[PDB]
């Protein structure tokens, strides 16, 4: 199974603004392990056909679920508002440290009302954890030597088959390359305007939008290095769960492997996919306070 | 270096109960699945079951389940194979392996195993061997050698260590190795073949030990 | 429920030959499917894992192959230190299924024929109140043998346990003792005690014989 620990929940968070004034948080672990137990739940009840019907009271129960923790997270709108039009003073400065300091404490204030609602979400999270691990104790077979896998099966080829081949349709590596390309022009065009150029303004500002890109691509980096690991890992493993039996303890084995490699795979992919957005996101800002090529 | 170190030889009577144990040393216990392959005298290996060190979980043949029982404790890095329910038949020798081979994902191969346990089922207590002798005969054919010998019975435990002439004749000695009877006592031969030309001569003496009864009986042959 | 069958068992080879073990699984099973080795009375020595990868420090004269039921180990040039009993398991199904019986690797060039002597149950064994009637198939090749007892033409079965000796280190021969059981009662109601030996050197059953009037 998967259990929730202790981890410094600080870094345990991504702050992520897709568009100009949607900005929203994670919380990494939650979203695996919520995730984790989404796969488990349905793997449970597609193992036999008897139990495939689950799949609506299932639907129900994660778009529940997922209703219920949005809710939660909610109880941080006015503080994660109050840090948006932060960012948009920095992200639209047409003063600088208190501006700095602005966001790193209406930041901190989010961090903290988060932590804050930590057992609020353990709760939905342990729910979770119940439905999914109350299925999987259901998960019966017609003989135990010799269970069927076509369970997993389906499950490979609805739910995540269609997400490994759109990340080999698009080249991750690619995507990478130009955001380090986009940096080498940020990083260009601010070491242009250093210099003793007099001083021109902002730069303070631009420095922030850049430093704060780089972690971004750092973070892409990250998580598209574990995308691709998996991908191959998601896909050998799969082969080896089908088109076969097992021992009923051998399966239960697989699944929740799959389980796991699934939920940490989707995971990086969302992140991967927002911090995309937020990368750009920044480009525009940046890209707006220079004005055009030169002023 | 990596080492698998098990438990010294037991001996338990019919319907008793048997730990053995396997100490892992040398690299991480918890990380690789033990299991333990038993082998009845001259026969395959067979596996028995295994466990996750690190879980404690147990996947255990159908042949032993509900008669085995694995465990382990983590202070120490040693896994252990608890039989019950004790059979003549259980008479083997318990090895323990290491799966630390993962070749691919969930597959992996028994690298490392210990020497392996000797575990005995009879119900026999220490009792000395009854030496009858091989009262000569002569070759296909009365062709040249004759061979003679010492029946060795109804002992227990192991070992027996037959010579000849006081460890002189070593030459055309087979002394077999003993079969574990339906009576949990062992038996076996210890044959020699020599020329027919020396009888009259030669004498013909078997020496056998059994040091666990401290018995060391001789017994002349001599044809008839 | 994986069934692994080793062909042949048993089987003959001179240094130098070439060593192709057989090992087929009851079903599918991928390249799941390990080797080992294990020279008399040792721990098995893994040689192959996963059908055809070969275990680091192993001699590179064994070579693992075969997919799917049919695997094959091969040693290129046998030597003397390979005279092993060899074992193939499948991974495949985690209850990891015993391992196929397992194949034997003698020397070869006898077919020596077994020199058969019957002893009688000793005038003092027999006061005791048994009779075990002994039998020496001395110094033969191959190690495949049949042997039967005989009281007063009836067949007889099981009031007999064999015992075999390990192949001479030198000479290279194996020799065999077969050991009938009875009561004294038993033993003092028949005449004639046949000892019935076939083997790869025998043209015809061999078998000794005495009567009880032994004298």
């Amino acid at each position: 199974f998967k259990e929730l620990s202790n981890y410094n929940i600080a870094n345990s968070i991504d702050i992520l603004q897709e568009k100009e004034g949607h900005l929203d948080f994670v919380i990494i672990p939650h979203y695996t392990f919520l995730d984790y137990y989404k796969h488990l739940s349905y793997n449970s009840i597609y193992h036999k056909s008897s139990t495939y019907g689950k799949c609506i009271a299932v639907d129900a129960f994660i778009k529940k679920i997922n209703e219920a923790y949005d809710k939660v997270k909610s109880k941080c709108n006015d503080i994660k508002n109050d840090l948006i039009a932060t960012i948009k003073k920095l992200e639209h400065p047409y003063a600088f440290k208190k501006m700095m300091d602005e966001y790193n404490t209406k930041k901190k204030k989010l961090i903290k009302c988060i932590k804050n609602h930590e057992n609020d979400f353990n709760k939905i999270c342990m729910d979770m954890k119940n439905y999914g691990t109350n299925l999987f104790e259901q998960l019966s077979c017609y003989n135990n030597n010799f269970c069927n896998t076509n369970g997993i099966r389906y499950h490979y080829d609805e739910y995540i088959h269609k997400l490994i081949l759109s990340v080999k349709s698009k080249n991750l590596n690619k995507d990478l390359s130009d955001m380090t390309n986009i940096l080498q022009q940020s990083e260009l065009l601010l070491t242009n305007l250093n210099k003793k150029m007099g001083s021109y303004i902002y730069i303070d500002t631009i420095k922030f939008i850049h430093k704060e890109m780089k972690h971004i691509f750092n973070r892409i980096e990250y998580h598209t290095k574990i995308i691709n690991d998996k991908t191959k890992i998601i896909q050998d493993k799969i082969k080896l769960n089908i088109w076969r039996t097992f021992q009923k303890d051998e399966l239960l084995k697989r699944i929740l492997d799959m389980s796991n490699e699934y939920s940490l795979f989707i995971t990086s992919d969302h992140l991967r996919q927002m911090l995309y957005n937020t990368f750009y996101s920044k480009e525009k800002h940046l890209n707006n306070i220079f004005h055009h090529l030169i002023y | 270096e990596v080492q698998l170190v098990q438990s010294g030889a037991e001996v338990k009577k019919p319907g008793a109960s048997v730990k053995v144990s396997c100490k892992a040393s040398g690299y991480t216990f918890t990380d690789y699945y033990i299991h333990w392959v038993r082998q009845a005298p001259g026969q395959g290996l067979e596996w028995m079951g295994r466990i996750n060190p690190n879980s404690g979980g147990t996947n255990y043949a159908q042949e032993f389940q509900g008669r085995v029982t694995m465990t382990r404790d983590t202070s120490i890095n040693t896994a252990y194979m608890q039989l019950t329910r004790l059979r003549s038949d259980d008479t083997a020798v318990y090895y323990c392996a290491r799966d630390g081979i993962e070749y691919s994902y969930y597959y992996y191969a028994m690298d490392v195993w210990g020497k392996g346990t000797t575990v005995t089922v009879s119900s026999a207590s220490t009792k000395g061997p009854s030496v009858f002798p091989l009262a000569p005969s002569s070759k296909s054919t009365s062709g040249g050698t004759a061979a003679l010998g010492c029946l060795v019975k109804d002992y227990f435990p192991e070992p027996v260590t037959v010579s000849w002439n006081s460890g002189a004749l070593t030459s055309g000695v087979h002394t077999f190795p003993a079969v574990l009877q339906s009576s949990g006592l062992y038996s076996l031969s210890s044959v020699v073949t020599v020329p027919s030309s020396s009888l009259g001569t030669q004498t013909y003496i078997c020496n056998v030990n059994h040091k666990p009864s401290n018995t060391k009986v001789d017994k002349k042959v001599e044809p008839k | 429920d994986i069934q692994m069958t080793q062909s042949p068992s048993s089987l003959s080879a001179s240094v130098g030959d070439r060593v192709t073990i057989t090992c087929r699984a009851s079903q599918s099973i991928s390249t799941f499917l390990n080797w080992y080795q294990q020279k008399p009375g040792r721990a098995p020595r893994l040689l192959i894992y996963d059908a055809s990868t070969l275990q680091s420090g192993v001699p590179s004269r064994f070579s693992g192959s075969g997919s799917g039921t049919d695997f094959t180990l091969t040693v290129s040039s046998l030597q003397p230190e390979d005279f092993a009993t060899y074992y193939c398991q499948q991974t495949y199904n985690i209850p990891l299924y015993t391992f196929g019986q397992g194949t034997k690797v003698d020397i070869r060039r006898t077919v020596a024929a077994p020199s058969v002597f019957i002893f009688p149950p000793s005038d003092e064994q027999l006061k005791s109140g048994t009779a075990s009637v002994v039998c020496l198939l001395n110094n033969f090749y191959p190690r495949e043998a049949k042997v039967q007892w005989k009281v007063d033409n009836a067949l007889q079965s099981g009031n007999s346990q064999e015992s075999v000796t390990e192949q001479d280190s030198k000479d290279s021969t194996y020799s065999l003792s077969s050991t009938l059981t009875l009561s004294k009662a038993d033993y003092e109601k028949h005449k004639v005690y046949a000892c019935e030996v076939t083997h790869q050197g025998l043209s015809s059953p061999v078998t000794k014989s005495f009567n009880r009037g032994e004298c």
